[PDB]
């Protein structure tokens, strides 16, 4: 969901959990963590 | 065409149900504030791309 989670944030990632506001910055890289270590929740 | 309503674009704003929600013109947000003449849409199903 990268384009989920960015700068141009809306949606309740944004508003309930978490929308750092816009200020020039990178991104992150690809991995598997499910089933490469779930229940794991939003704010 | 609509008219003879009162809306409410709050549940589909942040119910994310409208997936991809990618808009001009006006801010999202202050959809549910602006009012408007009239309105008009269309409405279609596609390929996923």
């Amino acid at each position: 969901e990268v384009r989920q989670i960015a700068p141009g944030q809306t949606g309740k990632i944004a508003d309930y959990n978490y929308k750092l506001p816009d200020d020039f910055t990178g991104c992150v890289i690809a991995w598997n963590s499910n089933n490469l270590d779930y229940n794991y929740l939003y704010r | 065409r609509i008219s003879n309503c009162v809306a409410d674009y709050s549940v589909l704003y942040n119910s994310a149900s409208f997936s991809t929600f990618k808009c001009y013109g006006v801010s999202p947000t202050k959809l549910n504030d602006l009012c408007f003449t009239n309105v008009y849409a269309d409405s279609f199903v596609i390929r996923g791309d």
